[PDB]
């Protein structure tokens, strides 16, 4: 027996931890292993160094660096990490492990510690081979140039400059030569790894020809301070052949010797690559531990630690069990570690998610965490979001392309939650159950439009009649014998003047979903008040309100039924303008040019001076019985909350004319998709038209899932978001509140804490 | 050197001369600028009107837009929780082509056929000034409220990346800022309040 | 002849979807539903482009079961 | 107005440097750092600002002053080079124009440190990385200042600044390079001050402004108050050392120029309202630390400027220069003056 806890927050309590020191350590790791209990910082005001158990942060951490250092180095000398796939000794059913003790985590510190040194020792040895391997293989480049290279009016340097600066070198030998020199430059075509950096360095040799003493220190000088490696070739061909011949078989024996040199540090690292994700596992876990010790009142007339945490009602039958359990794992005798605790503070929401409802709730955390007990937003969300999102898709072939997009993610569930994937199909596999309530919502709104691939239906009979006869070429009009049952009439289909129907039809469709959608977010605030005990906030911000946008904005909806249900022509009276009217109630009152029904001459008057009187009875109120019980802060508070409620009735109402705005768009260019491509594939007689509607077909689908599903959805999807976010969730969404997050143990995931570390 | 101060100056000139020796003849009353406004066809005023006045609501929207937008980027490296509470400085800012919109269609439900018999009426010339005029008052009103709301947007999305505490103090502003674009709705439904259709 | 599969799903989807589809509108052409010839625009008679449609379909078909035994084969 | 043009290309980069900003030390954080007994405790304090995680993977037990004066530095210059790269147009001039200043003291410092003969490597660290300009070490060869401009600083962005720096022409020692470097600040600045008036847009120009008078006028006062030493100097030779700008040029660095003694320089600033409070007290350099810093936080007050990113850059040199007092008061047991830190956020 849980409560649900999806229409409200989950009923918290604050239990006080009489823990004593011997069993401390112990005890938190059965804490941790259930999770669910948020521990607050009862340390405050206690700096970061002063507090306890500080040392023990100091040596795991210390751990935890040199483990940083073996996991960069294993990925030079390029060695998979073992990732030992047993995932489950530590999770799982049971939800009791036994915790390594002490001379483990001594065991670990001090093989780290001897492990670090060796492994620096091992590494800065094969690295003074590797440096001396670069100077060696590039003078022996040097040695091999012919004598064109060697041949232009010692008498010479030499040497291997990074490409980056030879334009440098020879500007400055320019400068500095007069105008004599004899600067020459051939490339090295592979680039040149360097050990000090690790930038690969594209390098090419040079040869600058002078006479003198003075002047070849000059340009020695001059070459070595750009980062210049200069040698010392002899003139003749055999000198230099007798230097190349000198140069092998001592870079053949540092050939030798770099091998069994970097190799037992290579069987080292294959050592240490396998079983150290368990090692890492097992510190990461016991310097969490002491991270949550560390905000516990330490006593020291007895050694008793006190610990606060949050958590909710139906497990303080599951801690007993489990602190039971694990008093009578080891034989001991404490008196009643558990205490339930009085308080005034603020506790955490956690709502339950369970697979169908926990994309939703993603999606309207990610605005904001709600207070605690208010009405959740995320169950409302589950059907208003996928629907707003289908009034603006409305086509039956795309809402069912989309459903099968869906059904090919969520009919393999248990396949996809064991992969690695980055942040697309994370959003792709998260939300699927919204992507295929998304889809079926579109087939019915595209049913109810009459839209498949921009084309129509004909399965009922018309409402309409041609004439009987007619020439090739005459502007006729159809005779409306009768109504059609579901849908729109598919006799609007060519008839160019589908859209003087369609917009009008359309944007009085999301005018009344929007308001009904208004309407009906903002009775969550009187349910609200109703349960926080808060009856001022009722009489002085809920019925001031209603009144005030029900008497502006639903009377709009309600004579917009009114005139669709009065038929105008039999009756012989003009039809009006609702939004002529709508503007003349505000801005000409008491004059109407059509008369509606018949005693509206007064009406408007009256909803004018209520809906004028609602806003000195709003502002006044809710400060002034805080008054009788101003402040400043609440008066001017209250005065900003009326100027921001009165003001977004008009743009919030205004603000959902983007339900008819996407569904006129997206009809139209999927007509002129229709019409462009596919449609001059249809008069193409002989073996030319076979191929050409094939290209011109294959053209057509991938453009109507390219552009046309991936990325109209989208867009259409934060809409319905940006609707809920900002129109509906400003009505009876309070706001701030903090997340629950318990204390619970985890896979860590070596490569991000790296790269959270560096 | 500044080619656009010498188109200016040349204009100035040939206009100066042109009035000036249309004195020097005596025929002074050629440039006659109330005979262009009679002879000239009103569904142009009209139509212009319409366009200009969603063009240049659009511009406005979209400075603002992009102007709080940058600004918010920007903040947000450091402090990402800034996105989804400075949202509304973007709602602020998007109202604004809305504005235009509602003024679009209640402009284009005056655009009938006339008859070539009193075309140029009193009506139909009432018609195309009243629509020109209130369609680039509230498309101009739209533009520089778009503008104002942008910039205080970008300035209240720095301030609440630097604390929580102050975003509640600078929205009053883009509350006031927000009422001009109001302002030009009302008035622009206002001036073709009394306009009729072309008929 | 490098690796060859990435692209077979590409071309099996693609063909199931327009063997289907060019099979419905063929057979939408062939009884005249005055929605696709009912005006005096692009076809005028009828059958006659029902025939290369159901052309289409079949090619879209001898495309399906090539590539939908080369994805078999992994 | 100057909220207009500004953001379309330079928004991202005046919100990162301001959320830079946010990240400024404040007086409690520095009295928690002046708190600490172990320089182990001075790592963990630092590791819950902005810093943190820039100690790690260093050592446990190779942590010196030093070392943690090379790294905080080291963040202050990767972040001043990523705001200069997602830069272009004027704002990557005028970030250039930054660099310059820096470029001319290691100028200074390679020549000074050829002249006693030291090592190319010893005199290319310590040798601030950020004015690079890949020339530089070839600078410790032939020491003739001639030899030096003919061949290397012709090619450098430094060139225009040396037109009257070829007075004598003999080997440099100690006195010669500092006149030098003084003539190459001189005409440095106001090349900045002429840049600044004529592109830099108007509330980051009026603050531009005032900081580089608040620079000439402390290197004026310096160049006063270090040139009475052992030496005669013709005031028609140290007057080509004062800068053409600042609050006192118009007439008070005449009486600079014209100076004998420290009652000299003390009746030369006695008459320009902001000075005249420091020679008469203590720390004559914490003076001008502390109005420098009072101008740069009255800098953050504009919003569309580009003197952000000048008054953030001389505010985290600020904050490096606190912390390595107090890390030297900490290690070496010197606790009774460590509060002489500067802050004022």
């Amino acid at each position: 027996e849980k409560e649900e806890a999806i229409f409200r927050s989950a009923e918290m309590a604050l239990v006080q931890f009489y823990i004593p020191q011997e069993i401390s350590r112990d005890s938190a790791y059965t804490l941790g292993q259930l999770g669910l209990v948020q521990f607050r910082d009862l340390n405050s005001k206690v700096r970061a160094f002063q507090r306890t158990f500080v040392n023990e942060i100091r040596r795991l951490d210390n751990v935890e660096r040199q483990y940083r250092y073996f996991y960069s180095l294993l990925k030079k000398h390029d060695i998979k990490l073992y990732e030992g796939d047993t995932d489950k000794y530590l999770d799982g059913s049971g939800e009791l492990y036994v915790p390594p003790s002490g001379s483990v985590i001594d065991d670990y510190v001090r093989n780290a510690s001897y492990l670090e040194e060796r492994l620096i020792q091992m590494e800065d040895a094969t690295d003074q081979i590797e440096v001396q391997k670069n100077d060696l293989e590039q003078y022996r480049f040097i040695l091999q140039s012919g004598d064109e290279f060697f041949l232009k009016g010692v008498n010479y340097v030499t040497g291997v400059i990074a490409r980056d600066k030879v334009a440098t070198l020879e500007q400055i030998l320019w400068r500095v030569l007069r105008g004599n020199l004899f600067f020459k430059t051939v490339e090295i075509e592979q680039p040149v790894y360097d050990v000090k950096t690790r930038e690969y360095k594209h390098k090419n040799a040079f040869i600058v020809f002078s006479h003198g003493d003075l002047i070849i220190k000059r340009i020695r000088k001059i070459a070595e301070s750009l980062d210049a490696n200069l040698y010392d070739v002899d003139s003749s061909n055999e000198g230099r052949s007798q230097q190349l011949a000198k140069v092998n078989k001592n870079l053949s024996d540092l050939y030798t010797v770099l091998k069994t040199t970097s190799t037992t540090l290579e069987s080292e690292l294959y050592a240490i690559a396998k079983e150290l994700d368990s090692w890492f596992q097992d510190v990461t876990r016991e310097k969490a531990i002491f991270e949550i010790l560390n905000k516990s009142n330490y006593d020291t007339n007895r050694k008793i630690l006190i610990a606060e945490g949050w958590i909710p009602r139906d497990e303080l039958a599951t801690l007993q069990a489990r602190l039971g359990e694990m008093i009578a794992r080891l034989g001991i005798d404490v008196p009643s570690i558990i205490q339930v605790l009085d308080t005034n503070h603020t506790p955490p929401t956690f709502h339950r998610t369970n697979k169908f409802t926990a994309g939703f709730q993603s999606i309207c955390d990610c605005y904001g965490i709600a207070q605690y007990r208010e009405i959740n937003a995320g169950l409302p969300t589950i059907v208003t979001f996928p629907f707003m999102f289908a009034i603006m898709f409305g086509d039956m072939g795309h809402g069912f392309l989309m459903t099968l997009a869906a059904l090919s993610l969520v009919l393999n569930e248990k396949k996809i939650n064991k992969m690695k994937r980055g942040e697309i199909f994370d959003m792709a596999f998260t939300g699927r159950y919204i992507i295929l309530l998304m889809g079926v919502f579109s087939m019915y709104t595209g049913f109810l439009y009459n839209d498949i691939f921009s084309k129509t239906m004909t399965i009922f009979k018309s409402g309409w009649k041609w004439p009987d006869h007619w020439k090739k070429g005459e502007s006729i009009t159809a005779t409306s014998v009768g109504t059609y049952p579901i849908g729109l009439d598919w006799a609007w289909h060519g008839t160019e003047n589908a859209l003087l129907f369609s917009n009008s039809y359309k944007m009085k469709l999301s005018i009344l979903m929007g308001f009904i959608h208004m309407t009906y977010s903002y009775f969550f605030s009187l349910a609200n008040h109703l349960y926080f005990n808060s009856m001022i906030d009722i009489i002085g911000n809920f019925i001031p309100g209603l009144l005030f946008m029900q008497g502006i904005f639903g009377y709009l909806s309600v004579c917009i039924v009114y005139k669709w249900a009065v038929d105008w022509v039999k009756d012989g009276k003009p039809a009006p303008g609702l939004l002529n009217m709508l503007i003349n109630m505000f801005l000409s009152p008491g004059t109407i040019d059509d008369e509606l029904y018949p005693h509206q001459a007064k009406v408007q008057v009256f909803l004018l001076l209520m809906a004028l009187v609602c806003i000195p009875w709003l502002l006044l109120v809710k400060p002034l019985h805080f008054k009788f019980t101003d402040f400043g802060d609440i008066m001017i508070h209250q005065v900003i909350h009326t100027i921001e409620f009165c003001l977004n009735c008009v743009s919030h109402t205004a603000s959902y004319l983007r339900l008819w705005a996407l569904s006129l768009a997206h009809a139209q260019l999927s007509s002129v998709l229709w019409t462009m491509t596919i449609q001059i594939a249809f008069g193409f007689r002989g073996f030319v038209g076979v191929f050409m509607t094939v290209a011109l077909f294959a053209m057509w689908f991938a453009l109507t899932c390219a552009v046309l599903v991936l990325m109209e959805g989208t867009s259409a999807m934060l809409h319905s978001l940006r609707l809920h976010w900002v129109e509906s969730m400003s009505k009876f969404f309070v706001g701030e509140g903090l997340p629950y997050e318990p204390f619970a143990f985890e896979y860590k995931d070596m490569e991000v804490a790296v790269a959270s570390a560096s | 050197f500044s080619f656009s101060h010498f188109l200016y100056y040349l204009v100035l000139i040939v206009v100066i001369v042109y009035g000036l020796y249309k004195l020097f003849t005596g025929h002074g009353s050629d440039i006659n600028f109330g005979k262009f406004l009679l002879r000239t066809s009103p569904y142009m005023w009209a139509n212009l009107g319409i366009a200009l006045c969603v063009g240049l609501s659009v511009v406005g929207a979209a400075w603002g837009i992009f102007i709080t937008g940058s600004s918010m980027i920007g903040a947000g490296v450091r402090a990402p929780r800034i996105t989804t509470k400075n949202l509304i400085s973007i709602i602020f800012c998007e109202v604004v082509a809305i504005y235009g919109l509602i003024i679009a269609i209640v402009f284009s439900s005056k655009l009938t056929v006339a008859t070539a018999e009193n075309m140029y009426s009193k009506s139909n010339l009432y018609t195309g000034y009243s629509l020109f005029w209130a369609g680039i008052t509230v498309g101009a009103s739209n533009l520089i409220c778009g503008i104002a709301v942008g910039i205080t947007g970008a300035t209240a999305a720095i301030s609440d990346a630097a604390d929580s505490a102050l975003f509640v103090k600078i929205l009053v502003i883009e509350i006031f800022g927000s009422i001009l674009g109001l302002l030009g709705l009302i008035v622009g439904l206002l001036m073709a309040g009394k306009a009729s259709e072309f008929q | 002849p490098v690796v060859s599969t990435g692209k077979a799903w590409c071309c099996t989807v693609l063909s199931a979807f327009g063997v289907v589809i060019l099979s419905v509108i063929a057979h939408l052409f062939n009884t005249n539903h005055e929605s696709f010839v009912g005006s005096i625009n692009d076809p005028e008679d009828g059958p006659a482009v029902a025939h290369t449609v159901y052309l289409a379909a079949l090619v879209y078909l001898v495309f399906f079961v090539f590539c939908g035994f080369q994805v078999y084969l992994a | 107005m100057e909220g207009v043009y500004f953001n379309i290309d330079n928004g991202f980069i005046e919100g990162v440097v301001r959320g830079y900003r946010n990240g400024l030390l404040s007086n409690n954080q520095y009295i928690n750092l002046t708190q600490c007994d172990t320089l182990e405790d001075l790592k963990l304090q630092l590791s819950s600002t902005d810093y943190g995680n820039f100690l790690s993977s260093v050592s446990s037990e190779s942590l010196t002053t030093s070392l943690i004066q090379e790294y905080a530095s080291s963040k202050l210059y990767h972040e001043f080079n990523y705001i200069r790269d997602q830069s272009s147009g004027s704002t990557r001039k005028f970030m250039d124009y930054i660099t310059y200043g820096y470029m001319i003291d290691n100028v200074a410092l390679m020549i000074t440190g050829t002249i006693h003969d030291r090592d190319k490597g010893e005199i290319l660290q310590r040798c601030h990385p950020l004015g690079w300009f890949d020339t530089l070490p070839t600078l410790s060869v032939a020491t003739d200042l001639e030899s030096l401009y003919e061949t290397v600083l012709v090619d450098t962005p430094l060139a225009p600044y040396f037109k009257n720096c070829f007075d004598t022409a003999e080997e440099l020692d100690d006195m010669n390079i500092e006149i030098i470097r003084n003539k190459l600040y001189k005409a440095y600045l106001e090349d900045f001050y002429n840049f600044v008036t004529e592109e830099i847009p108007e509330p980051a120009k009026e603050c531009m402004q005032t900081l580089l008078g608040f620079e000439a006028d402390r290197r004026s006062i310096n160049i006063a108050l270090n040139s009475l030493q052992s030496s005669d100097i013709d005031p028609d030779l140290k007057s080509d050392l004062l800068p053409n700008i600042g609050k006192l040029y118009p007439l008070a660095t005449f009486h600079l120029a014209q100076a004998q003694d420290f009652e000299g320089v003390r009746a030369a600033l006695a008459n320009v309202y902001e000075y005249r409070g420091f020679l008469e007290t203590g720390n004559l350099e914490d003076h001008f630390y502390q109005l420098e810093m009072e101008l740069c936080r009255d800098a953050f007050t504009q919003q569309f400027a580009i003197s952000t990113v000048w008054a953030w850059m001389k505010s985290k040199e600020q904050e490096v220069r606190n912390i390595t007092w107090i890390a030297e008061c900490i290690a070496q047991n010197q606790r009774e003056r460590i509060n002489n830190y500067i802050s004022v956020y």
